[PDB]
């Protein structure tokens, strides 16, 4: 069962995610983001630090880009 | 065909390898192995294929990708060989690893970008192409997102795990390769590429030059695991979907086993093993 969507604004750049298994956006650009088999995320943002969630990913990847676009 | 502790190395050498890793750089090869790392890091997976990462595969392969690029680096300067970083030894940002006649050090912490070493954007000698977001110079965040880098203790306890992987053979593995990886326990080769953040925190890690360092390390640890448990070897031994067993080979290479790769010295040694 794939996690809930979600769409927030954090830190000033919104955030979105959805089941497809699961998309993710900042700013409309999507972040390609991994699940593990204990079911944590990684994004290429941030690749070998397991977080709980896609939201979790989303935010991760916010704070590391500080403000840089996602291509 | 020995490969040193980057600690040990002499300003001539440190030189030598600064200068072919920027060759290599100008004449666009070395952005082609950022892109072949990510690629894998990004198809890799815990429910299906999985060659780089996350997967028994992980040493061989990376032991293989890292003698393409050494090989790269001979053909600019054959005296050239790969150092190491023993993380658990050198700690500090004060490491002479970080210097700026070697790596350069960490980021300013307005945008996170290295400002000395051959490496700073400053230079105009290492652009950053191969990327995730817009940002164009090298980035290090040292002990920002996570605070201590492995002990040697830690090591231990890892190099004293007897069965080299188990099913199933991803990252929720019991063993020695996920526990070096860093997927479960304490937390090695991961707990690195964090420690270090910028690039290196992510899937375009090879775009810093410390992640051949950090992996050549790893690379030894794998050989001082083999010395430490003899009756240990490579699993699994054959007929496992998605995942390289021993005699399978493995990708982009496609000519070349996880058996092919298990002695190192077929292709160079250790100053101390
Ligand atoms: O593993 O990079
Ligand atoms: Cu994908
Ligand atoms: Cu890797
Ligand atoms: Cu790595
Ligand atoms: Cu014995």
């Amino acid at each position: 069962a794939a996690p809930e969507s979600f769409d927030e604004v954090y830190k000033g750049r919104r955030i979105q995610g959805r089941p497809a298994g699961y998309e993710v956006f900042v700013d409309g650009v999507q972040l390609h983001v991994m699940r593990n088999a204990d079911g944590s995320w990684i994004s290429v943002v941030s690749h070998y630090d397991p977080v709980p969630t896609p939201r979790a990913a989303a935010r991760a990847a916010v704070d590391e880009l500080q403000g840089a676009p996602l291509l | 065909t020995v490969r040193k502790n980057q600690a040990t190395l002499t300003a001539d050498e440190k030189r030598r390898f600064v200068a072919a890793v920027l060759e290599l750089k100008r004449s666009g090869r070395y952005d082609e192995f950022v892109r072949t790392h990510n690629e894998f890091i990004m198809s890799d997976t815990d429910s299906g294929e999985r060659t780089g990462h996350r997967s028994p595969s992980f040493l061989p392969w990376h032991r293989r990708f890292l003698l393409d690029f050494e090989q790269a680096l001979q053909s600019v300067d054959s005296s050239v060989t790969l150092p190491y970083w023993d993380w658990s030894a050198d700690r500090t940002v004060r490491a002479s690893l970080w210097a700026p006649d070697f790596l350069g050090g960490t980021g300013r912490s307005t945008d996170g970008r290295v400002m000395d070493g051959p490496f700073a954007a400053s230079t105009g000698n290492w652009p950053i192409n191969v990327r995730v977001d817009s940002r164009t110079y090298l980035r290090r965040s040292l002990g920002g997102s996570v605070a201590e880098l492995p002990t040697r203790a830690e090591v231990e306890s890892v190099l004293a795990i007897s069965a080299y992987d188990l099913p199933p053979y991803n990252s929720a593995s019991e063993g020695f390769r996920n526990h070096l990886e860093g997927w479960r326990g304490v937390n090695l080769h991961n707990r690195v590429h964090v420690w270090v953040g910028g690039q290196m925190a992510t899937g375009v890690s090879p775009n810093d030059p410390v992640f051949w360092l950090h992996h050549a390390y790893v690379d030894k640890l794998w050989a001082e695991w083999q010395r430490r448990h003899p009756d240990s070897a490579y699993v699994p031994t054959g007929g496992t979907p998605d995942v390289v067993d021993l005699n399978e080979t493995m990708k982009p290479w496609n000519t070349v086993r996880p058996a092919d790769l298990l002695d190192h010295t077929a292709y160079y040694t250790f100053d101390a093993l």
